[PDB]
Formats: C-alpha cells, sequence, structure tokens
C-alpha cells in the first residue's frame, strides 16, 4: 500500500493508500503508475496530504485544523479547491468555515478590505430593514 | 484576490455558512456579484436543505426560522399570564387539571396538563399579537401575506351542556378590522370529547400588523361552579 501522486510542477509524492483513500475522488479511482494532478502545485499537494495523514480516521472546527489553516489567503483557496476536486468531503468543510469565519461579523467596507475585493457599487446601496 | 474567481457552487458553500441576518445585511453590500447572489434562489435553497427546512425561498427560510406558536401561555400554566380583556362572567375563569373533573383526558399532544374552565355566564379572554415585534416585517406581510393559522381546543363536561366561541382578527396598524373569523356560539359536544377548531388566513391584504385572539365559554344549564365550556392549547402560527 502506497500510491504515487504527481503534482503540477513535476513533483512526485508517496502516500500510503490508507491515508489517501481519504480523498474520495481518488479512492473511487482506485477500484475501477503515478496519478497526475496538474492542477495542484506540490506546495498544496503537500499540505493536503498532511491533512490527510492527520485525519487517517473519521462550527467550531478542531484546534489542530484551526491551526493548520492558519495560512495565507491564496493557499486557503487553493486547498478549498483541491479539497473539492479530490472530494475530501472533510477538509473542504473546515476550510470553508475558516473563510466564512473571516467574513463573519464584518462590515462591507471591512470584508471588502480583508478580501481585497473591489467596490463594484454605483448609486446608493439598497438598504431595507431585515 | 482568488476568491471571486472560484466556481459559483463553492462560493455558495462558503456563503451558505453565514447567518442570514448577515447575508442580507452585510454581504449584499460587499459587491455586485455577492448581492446578485444573496438574491440567488440556490443560495437560500441550500441553507434550507442544509438544515432540513423543506416541508421565494429566502423568505420561506426566514419564516421557517421564525415559525413557533405566538400565543403566550396557551393552557393556564401561568394562570392568566398575559391574557387580557378577560371578562369573568359568574365565578370567572379557573385552571383545573387534565383530565377533566368528570371529563376526558387530552390526546394529540400530552405536554398539556391544564386548561381553563368557565362559569354559568360568558367568560372571555384575549390576546393581541404584534407581528413585527415577533419578527415579521411589513414588506412580507403586505407582499407575501403568508398564512396565518389559528387553532383552538375546547370540550365539554359530560354532565352539563356548554358553549364555545372564537373570534380572531387581523388588524391594521390603527386597530382596523382587516379580516375576521368568528364562530358565533357553538354547542360544545354532549359527551365532552376534545374538539379542535382552526382557521387559516390568506390573500388577506396589506397592512396587517396585529392578530387578535379571543375566545370564550359558559354553560347552557346555568349552575355555580365551572360547568361552562373548557378551552386550552390555543396557538397561532405564521406558516411558511
Amino acid at each position: 500500500p502506497s500510491i504515487k501522486l504527481q503534482s503540477s510542477d513535476g513533483e512526485i509524492f508517496e502516500v500510503d493508500v490508507e491515508i489517501a483513500k481519504q480523498s474520495v475522488t481518488i479512492k473511487t479511482m482506485l477500484e475501477d503508475d503515478p496519478v497526475p494532478l496538474p492542477n495542484v502545485n506540490a506546495a498544496i499537494l503537500k499540505k493536503v496530504i498532511q491533512w490527510c495523514t492527520h485525519h487517517k480516521d473519521d462550527d467550531d472546527i478542531p484546534v489542530w485544523d484551526q491551526e493548520f489553516l492558519k495560512v495565507d489567503q491564496g493557499t486557503l483557496f487553493e486547498l478549498i479547491l483541491a479539497a473539492n476536486y479530490l472530494d475530501i468531503k472533510g477538509l473542504l468543510d473546515v476550510t470553508c468555515k475558516t473563510v466564512a469565519n473571516m467574513i463573519k461579523g464584518k462590515t462591507p467596507e471591512e470584508i471588502r478590505k480583508t478580501f481585497n475585493i473591489k467596490n463594484d457599487f454605483t448609486e446608493e446601496e439598497e438598504a431595507q430593514v431585515r | 484576490e482568488y476568491l471571486a474567481e472560484l466556481p459559483e457552487p463553492l462560493l455558495l458553500r462558503v456563503l451558505a455558512e453565514l447567518p442570514a441576518t448577515e447575508l442580507v445585511q452585510a454581504c449584499r453590500l460587499v459587491c455586485l456579484r455577492w448581492k446578485e447572489l444573496v438574491d440567488g434562489a440556490p443560495l437560500w435553497l441550500l441553507k434550507c436543505q442544509q438544515e432540513g427546512l423543506v416541508p421565494h425561498w429566502q423568505q420561506f427560510y426566514f419564516l421557517s426560522k421564525r415559525r413557533r406558536n405566538l400565543l403566550r401561555n396557551p393552557c393556564g400554566e401561568e394562570d392568566l399570564e398575559g391574557w387580557s380583556d378577560v371578562e369573568h362572567g359568574g365565578d370567572g375563569w379557573k385552571v383545573e387539571e387534565l383530565p377533566g373533573d368528570n371529563g376526558v383526558e387530552f390526546t394529540q399532544d400530552d405536554s398539556v396538563k391544564k386548561y381553563f374552565a368557565s362559569s354559568f355566564e360568558w367568560c372571555r379572554k384575549a390576546q393581541v399579537i404584534d407581528l413585527q415585534a415577533e419578527g415579521y416585517w411589513e414588506e412580507l406581510l403586505d407582499t407575501t401575506q403568508p398564512a396565518i393559522v389559528v387553532k383552538d381546543w375546547y370540550s365539554g363536561r359530560t354532565d352539563a351542556g356548554s358553549l364555545y366561541e372564537l373570534t380572531v382578527r387581523l388588524l391594521s396598524e390603527n386597530e382596523d378590522v382587516l379580516a375576521e373569523f368568528a364562530t358565533g356560539q357553538v354547542a360544545v359536544p354532549e359527551d365532552g370529547s376534545w374538539m379542535e377548531i382552526s382557521h387559516t388566513f390568506i390573500d388577506y391584504g396589506p397592512g396587517v400588523r396585529f392578530v387578535r385572539f379571543e375566545h370564550g365559554g359558559q354553560d347552557s344549564v346555568y349552575w355555580k361552579g365551572w360547568f361552562g365550556a373548557r378551552v386550552t392549547n390555543s396557538s397561532v402560527w405564521v406558516e411558511p
């Protein structure tokens, strides 16, 4: 048991099937020799496979994960993309909250700030009460 | 950054994760796409399925959220906690225990321990409901007119003939009778079974802000004590 997984930029990774197989999309692939993944760079891939090793089992979000995801925006998304792609039904969730956690209890100006999204808005800005 | 370049479906998932309060309040103010998204059917539709709700969704969601009996103290567990215009014909109202002192026990719920009993004359109590103060805003009452639904249970004593009456109203702002349901007086069943009367209000029109609950009862025979009709478990709903 060991599957070889190849990142976008050449790099090849050995994971025990035990802790892969945690990606559904790869697991299903197995029933049904590197596997190429030309849509994750191996910085992510790395990170992914750590998440998997630590979760070879299975709001708030477990402390360890909390911690893991204490990463630059960029890298977040790149997980919350891979995760989806690999159907690591588990990691995506906790990633997704992390982000939402970010949006939570901010002001438009503020979220727009921290997410470096530009103010689209003309006019006024339709204000209704609840 | 990367964010707003990430396929709609996931953006939902993230968004899915927030307090509707905040989706409506804040997110819809971040940027165009976001807003045009909060106003997605899919976005709510998910948050729904996300938490069971399924039997304009946003509303349905918020309703499904608010939905709960709006009548304070339906059974006399705090005597006449918060009933009012309470008129005490004869010996007044009185809270006794299930099952009736000669009169059958409840069925289609059994967290019901108690109920009010009426005298030899009319006994009426009432409640007024502030729909806004319960969290129902004007643009929804006047546009959506979701169904308001009134229920009340009542029964007799086996030993003596009784009489029930109900009268609910929907009201404009300045106490205007916008719709009525009245029953008139009704003969409470001889054998003291538990009868359950409902109304549902619909396409009622715009301006409702208040619901007035009022029912009452007494006996046909006219004896001191509490032989008049017995009510309980009264409830009022705004149904998504």
